[PDB]
């Protein structure tokens, strides 16, 4: 889990919290469900 | 190691191209059903995730 | 982007322009973010 | 469609039946909004009646060119000449000049024979347009002309003519033959009006009349003649004090300073896409579930405009 | 003389708030390791060309450094810029002015105006009728050269003046160092901070 | 000729020969703002 990482605009600054219509949905399992 | 999942995206179609206006809404209307058939893509791969 | 529109800001061309013209330089901009939304998809359904 | 979040989802679907599930619904809210003007509260009146209203204009082969800037700028007043024969704006529509507000603005001004008025425009070729007067084809501006055989002829001989606004003078130069008797052969009076759209600070702007600023609401707003439909907020932005507006990720307009007090509004869209609708199917049940993607719960109110739906 | 220029001449392309950012543009900028000329005003000022403008720079302690002079041929046949700093105010007019055979300060007109330890840093620049003036001032530890290190000038003043300048001279006062770099239109990619900042940049 | 519209109108008037130009569209001015306005889609003739 701590080997993958962010530095890209699009995801990055949208889960730092962008608002032109793109948005991130959370996955049905959340990470500790799997 | 294997990829299994992407991360889901929703493009609002019509706050992406026309910025909440209502003139650009109003234009977007003559392109037809591409709009809502963006969104139907991106929601068939969100929930294929 | 501008996609051949005289700003690529759609708040200038209905700010500058009226609708003889600003409906066609606004026309190139809705023409050109969704081909750029349709090509988005296209390559999200073959990466999915 | 705009009744409640079980109709928006089945207007967002074209259907009257809906199949249990959740559905991202198309915003058909009502959002009803009003305006917002904020221009400078400058207070001198633009000098274009010494262009308009000057005993004589240049030669065309030497044309004059003011500079109009720290002013409101009623061009409504001068449209409402009677003796404009002619009158184009490109890059603008003589419409929304009223409405609009520029940096600074330069008004050329010069006579020609009332055949060579077509000329004059963005793009065009001849033996006025290459060699003398030279408009750019990406122009935004206005040119304005009319006959003035009853300033301008007696024939007048004093009146003469000979790169993208190019002024250069052997010579090529030539003399006009304005007669009171003179159709196309009568002297007109035209004036270009060029306005500067860069960045800066606004000096140069319409008659139209600046409002209080509201805050906290959907609004149809317009600072120095940039406009949109947004919420105008407050926000922790460290503005330089040379800029007048910040931009986004996409390079859209995010936050302006307003011109009258330099405080720094953060602008965001009114719309709100992000609903989710959880519906069994209309075959079980009319009732429904709403969510609002990634919003806390103590903001839903604020974030629909619930007040005003 | 020469030296060799780091990454100075970076300056804010436009008047807009960008943040947490690159931007990619194109202007006029001073090109990455590039050689500038060294002057000293102890012991001089030239007539310089201008080319597309000028990235302009003194080190100094003593403020002999007082303006510059920016037009064609300088002796009345023309418009020429002249800016004075006077340690009290700044004054700038473009005059058809008749200025000295060999010009300083002493120890028809349009537009007219009144508002080593050191590097103060400027860019003039001349596009569609309007001179720009960028600047920025910081400490430095080294009489020989320019410093390693980045830094980004900001708007002084724009003047709408329409000169169509060719040549260049600065303004020392008489009875300090200063380098010359000519800008070139370049491509740059610009990082703005969170602060709005830019940090640094590509050429 | 080969059109077959539902009703057809006629409106009918003098005006100053400069002010010819403001019966358009996208126009404006003392004529076209105070006095006679067309719709901006406007599907007719203009006949002086």
């Amino acid at each position: 889990f701590n080997k993958v990482t962010l530095a890209d605009a699009g995801f990055i600054k949208q889960y730092g919290d962008k608002f032109n219509g793109l948005t991130v949905l959370p996955p049905l399992l959340t990470d500790e469900m799997i | 190691i294997l990829p299994v999942s992407m991360t889901k995206t929703s493009v609002d179609c019509t706050m992406y191209i026309c910025g909440d206006s209502t003139e650009c809404s109003n234009l977007l209307l003559q392109y037809g059903s591409f709009c809502t058939q963006l969104n139907r893509a991106l929601t068939g791969i969100a929930v294929e995730q | 982007s501008n996609f051949g529109a005289i700003s690529s800001v759609l708040n200038d061309i209905l700010s500058r322009l009226c609708p003889p013209e600003a409906e066609v330089q606004i026309d190139r901009l809705i023409t050109g973010r969704l081909q750029s939304l349709q090509t988005y998809v296209t390559q999200q359904l073959i990466r999915a | 469609c705009a009744l409640d979040p079980l109709s928006e989802t089945k207007c967002t679907l074209k259907s009257f039946t809906v199949e249990k599930g959740i559905y991202q619904t198309s915003n058909f809210r009502v959002q009803p909004t009003e305006s917002i003007v904020r221009f400078p509260n400058i207070t001198n009146l633009c000098p274009f009646g010494e262009v308009f209203n000057a005993t004589r204009f240049a030669s065309v082969y030497a044309w004059n060119r003011k500079r109009i800037s720290n002013c409101v700028a009623d061009y409504s007043v001068l449209y409402n000449s009677a003796s404009f024969s002619t009158f184009k704006c490109y890059g603008v529509c003589p419409t929304k000049l009223n409405d609009l507000c520029f940096t600074n603005v330069y008004a050329d001004s010069f006579v020609i024979r009332g055949d060579e008025v077509r000329q004059i425009a963005p793009g065009q070729t001849g033996k006025i347009a290459d060699y003398n007067y030279k408009l750019p084809d990406d122009f935004t501006g206005c040119v304005i002309a009319w006959n003035s055989n009853n300033l301008d002829s007696k024939g007048n001989y004093n009146y003469l003519y000979r790169k993208p606004f190019e002024r250069d003078i052997y010579f090529p130069l030539q003399s006009y033959g304005f007669q009171p008797t003179n159709v196309g052969y009568q002297p007109y009076r035209v004036v270009v009006l060029s306005f500067e759209l860069l960045h800066a600070p606004a000096t140069v702007c319409g008659p139209k009349k600046s409002t209080n600023l509201v805050k906290n609401k959907c609004v149809n707003f317009n600072f120095n003649g940039l406009t949109g439909t947004g919420v105008l907020t407050e926000s922790n932005k460290k503005f330089l004090p040379f800029q007048q507006f910040g931009r986004d990720i996409a390079d859209t307009t995010d936050a302006v300073r307003d011109p009258q007090t330099l405080e720094i509004l953060d602008i965001t869209p009114c719309s709100f896409g992000g609903v989710s609708v959880i519906t069994p199917g209309t075959n079980t049940s009319n009732q429904v579930a709403v969510l609002y993607q990634d919003v806390n719960c103590t903001e839903v109110p604020v974030a629909i405009h619930a007040d005003q739906l | 003389a020469y030296t060799n220029s780091f990454t100075r001449g970076v300056y804010y392309p436009d008047k807009v708030f960008r943040s947490s950012v690159l931007h990619s543009t194109q202007d006029l900028f001073l090109p990455f390791f590039s050689n500038v000329t060294w002057f000293h005003a102890i012991h001089d000022n030239p007539v310089l060309p201008f080319n597309d403008g000028v990235y302009f720079a003194s080190t100094e302690k003593s403020n002999i450094i007082r303006g510059w002079i920016f037009g064609t041929t300088l002796d009345s046949k023309t418009q020429s810029l002249l800016i004075v700093n006077n340690a009290t105010n700044v004054v700038i007019k473009v005059c058809e002015f008749q200025f000295c055979n060999d010009p300083f300060l002493g120890v028809n007109c349009t537009f007219e105006y009144v508002s080593f330890k050191n590097l103060r840093e400027f860019v003039f620049k001349n596009i569609d009728g309007y001179f720009k003036i960028y600047s920025k001032h910081t400490p430095i530890n080294l009489v020989r050269d320019l410093p390693q290190g980045f830094s980004a000038l900001e708007p002084l003043v724009d003047l709408p003046i329409g000169i169509n300048i060719t040549r260049f001279q600065t303004l020392l006062a008489l009875h300090a160092a200063y380098y010359v770099g000519y800008l070139q239109p370049r491509t740059f990619l610009l990082k703005y901070n969170e602060n709005g900042t830019i940090t640094d940049a590509v050429d």
